[PDB]
RNA sequence: CCAUAGGUUAAUGAGGCGAACCGGGGGAACUGAAACAUCUAAGUACCCCGAGGAAAAGAAAUCAACCGAGAUUCCCCCAG
RNA sequence: UUUUGUAUAAUGGGUCAGCGACUUAUAUUCUGUAGCAAGGUUAACCGAAUAGGGGAGCCGAAGGGAAACCGAGUCUUAACU
RNA sequence: AGGACCGAACCGACUAAUGAAAAAUUAGCGGAUGACUUGUGGCUGGGGGUGAAAGGCCAAUCAAACCGGGAGAUAGCU
RNA sequence: GUAACGGGGCUAAACCAUGCACCGAAGCUGCGGCAGCGACGCUUAUGCGUUGUUGGGUAGGGGAGCGUUCUGUAAGCCUG
RNA sequence: GUUUAUUAAAAACACAGCACUGUGCAAACACGAAAGUGGACGUAUACGGUGUGACGCCUCCCGGUGCCGGAAGGUUAAUU
RNA sequence: AAUCCUUGUCGGGUAAGUUCCGACUGCACGAAUGGCGUAAUGAUGGCCAGGCUGUCUCCACCCGAGACUCAGUGAAAUUGAACUCGCUGUGAGAUGCAGUGUACCCGCGGCAAGACGGAAAGACCCCGUAACCUUACUAUAGCUUGACACUGAACAU
RNA sequence: CUUUAAUGUUUGAUGUUCUAACGUUGACCCGUAAUCCGGGUUGCGGACAGUGUCUGGUGGGUAGUUUGACUGGGCGGUCUCCUCCUAAAGAGUAACGGAGGAGCACGAAGGUUGGCUAAUCCUGGUCGGACAUCAGGAGGUUAGUGCAAUGGCAUAAGCCAGCUUGACUGCGAGCGUGACGGCGCGAGCAGGUGCGAAAGCAGGUCAUAGUGAUCCGGUGGUUCUGAAUGGAAGGGCCAUC
């Protein structure tokens, strides 16, 4: 980012936002993580146990994201709508 | 070693979905009261970078 | 550029303002406009202040 | 010498010519005056920029007692 | 005045040399920043003292996060 | 060789022989190629051991937003045709 | 008597023409009891010395000695 | 140093006009050969009949090779 | 008298003399992180610095910049 | 004048004097970064005269040392390769190109017009974002100010 | 509260004296054969002096640096923006080419509704004149535009008046123009306004100059964030300097 002696693309445009924290522990699941864990129960440990999330990791939402068939039990997870359904259909239970 | 990212443009820049550059726009930081609202608004979404200088910040920004 | 600047702040009571210009030499007198407060989403009274 | 200054050139003048499609929105012409006047669907903008209202072909013509130039939309 | 300083003997140890590594005491500039002064180079080069086969550090007035770990040192990650 | 341009009276070479200049390491990207493929791959280390273990990690399969957050959407805005 | 005079040694270096010589020659020239000259030894060290001062001299090197190191400084130049 | 046709020389071997010949290049054509890039169609050893066309080149980009020393293949093979 | 050793010996430097100025002795000043040493085993008829340069006849401006003295007021640090 | 105009003007000196000496609108002398004088001194600057002379008119001869030849020894800078002529053009100053003229091959002694001869990556000039040498900026040794510390006791205003 | 006096006690500073820190480059004694040094006695000085840490001043004594570019080198001039010409009838187009302007102004000089039409000259008319104001006419924009020039402008964009804040907030199909940073034009949609009977017009001004990226901070709003937790600080986002 030499320009000659221009001032250079990023100098000229101003920085902007920040940087969270606790984005850094959050955590994105998707539906075809969900068989990848034993027991059929999904909490954060469970995951981090079947090394889908990682150590570090205080929360977790579920994405409707592939495909989920065998019938689940989300707890302790954050779960979106279309994620949810999909469970539901499954044949899953959800719970805080 | 490690290539060193510019930690400047780190913090000018954010990668997009497609590989782009978001980055927000200039002048609308101060001497506001004259330009025209209409222009201000225009200006506060933020902007992806264009192809001229997208090398450029490619090469700032080597892990992204 | 003699003439000053200053900013109408709204009487809805809310943070907003505007701001502009007036010459403070030839009108001593407050600027007072009927301008749309965004917030309350109203046009109300704004009465000028110091820019500071 | 007093003399050395000019300025930036402005790119004025018609951008789209006789028959041209236009999209609705589009610049007809640049100019510093009306030396062309608005016709039907074109709009005249604060610095007398005329531009499409509507989709359509683009169509100049002298009318009226003065003889002065008049860009249309014609439909499409 | 007593004492003490000083003085003469005796015994024990030290002294000097040595590649690098190690701990401490001092500590640049060229250079980069397309100039330059903050900054960088770098606690580098160099000088000095001391040690050992290694040295230093070391047994939480430490981390952690409401769960827990359990002195120091070293390697890979974390992460440009 | 350098130049818009050199027989140039512009540079360099007395000749021969020998030596004499795009390397290496680590990161990163793109191309080819081979492997496996929604997966791919292990690092230190253990292992006299190029095996095998070791998946700590890294990259990918989701993005939007400054962020909380939401999530095939999301941000914007009181709300978007 | 004398920083007196003329003048060899001795110290110098104004003019001249000319490698044996990285400053000399020959022919003349100045001082020659003094602020003179010379032997031996000593002391002053680098932004430092010394300087009747020319940026002179400090080992044929001086507007900042030499040797080694930082060091393959840097070189948008050849 | 002739030195303001390149020279000899020229009264056309000068100039104007019209015409028909010839010379004249690495241009075009002829014959032979090599290579690139496309078309179609073979029926293949992934290239072949062909068939168009292209092939001056600095900076520079892309493609394909020669040779040198060393490791394997090699206690092989060549060599008094 | 001195001077650019090696292109300048001079009108340059020095000089006796003159003036200003500092310095009361643990002197000013200088070399030294300091101890100390020079000044000087000197003491204002002495020592340092600056300029001028034998001898003769001589030698307005304090607004500016310095230095010296003053301290009424304004402004003004650490500290509080 | 250690004064542009300027060889100022007048006088002296010379046959003739931009210099010299003496005098009379200080471009831009001037009083201790001293003014004006000044005997003596000076390898000091300028000017004039006497003497003297190969300095010169204008060179001549002679004596020695080299140069030349013979024998012995035996360098150096330079060097793309040379079968290395003149001229007029051309190409920006031609041994090498064009046209033309001249010229048998090779030494030796001489001369220096050219080979943009040799020598030193121009010293001038410019450029490039080194070095030494003020009321530029920034620091700083030193000097100086106060506050606290080492630092205590009384008494008064 | 204005203003002082009384009794009780409390910091600040100001000199005079002292003697015990501290100084002594005064004297004598001893270590000692010793002009160093130390100890001892003593005189003088004395809480000063002088040292450390902090602090203001001074500080080419010394150091590190800087000291622009264009330029038919320095000196002079220039450097951003707007208008015209050069510019070859789309755009663009150079010169130390030829000519001029800008670094603002305006709460009306903006919006809208309603109305109006200029310069100059002639003739007549009190003071009144080349030139005020008022009549009659010619003229036809030769005028006007807040300021340069160009292009515009009578449906006036020029001149008057009434009511007003659209000189609105969120957006924005689609275009223009730039290497980029950016700059510009914009119908329409949502909310909420003003003028108009209404159709409509209004997101500044006839247009084109009146300007400055980033960083670092400042102010107001905003629970977005908040390093054990609750807060806060700081950060972010919006507005603005």
């Amino acid at each position: 980012g030499f320009e000659g002696g221009q001032m250079p693309l990023y100098r000229r445009l101003p920085k902007f936002g920040f940087t969270s924290r606790k984005a850094a522990i959050t955590a994105e699941i998707r539906l075809s993580d969900l068989a990848k864990v034993e027991g059929g129960v999904v909490d954060l440990n469970t995951l981090k146990a079947a090394n889908i999330i990682g150590i570090q990791i205080e929360f977790a939402k579920v994405i409707l994201a592939g495909e989920v068939t065998t019938p689940v039990t989300v707890r302790g997870l954050r779960v979106t709508k279309g994620a949810r359904a999909a469970i539901e259909a499954a044949g899953g239970k959800i719970e805080e | 070693p490690k290539i060193k990212t510019v930690r400047g443009a780190a913090k000018r820049f954010k990668k997009t979905g497609k590989g782009g550059f978001k980055h927000k726009h200039a002048n609308l930081r101060h001497i506001l009261t004259k330009k025209a609202t209409k222009r201000k608004r225009h200006l506060r979404p933020k902007a992806m970078v264009s192809k001229g200088d997208l090398g450029l910040v490619i090469a700032c920004l080597p892990y992204a | 550029g003699i003439r000053e600047k200053i900013k109408l702040v709204s009487s809805a009571g809310t943070g907003h303002f505007y701001t502009t210009t007036k010459n403070k030499r030839t009108k001593p007198e407050k600027l007072e406009l009927k301008k749309f407060d965004p917030v309350v989403r109203q046009h109300v009274i704004y009465k000028e202040a110091k820019i500071k | 010498t007093r003399n050395g200054r000019d300025s930036e050139a402005k790119r004025l003048g018609v951008k789209r010519f006789g028959g041209e499609s236009v999209l609705a929105g589009s610049i007809i012409v640049r100019q510093r005056g009306t030396k062309f006047h608005a016709g039907a669907n074109v709009g005249c903008g604060r610095d007398h920029t005329l531009f499409a209202k509507a989709d359509g072909k683009v169509k100049f013509e002298v009318k009226g007692p003065k003889n002065r130039k008049f860009i249309s939309i014609e439909a499409e």
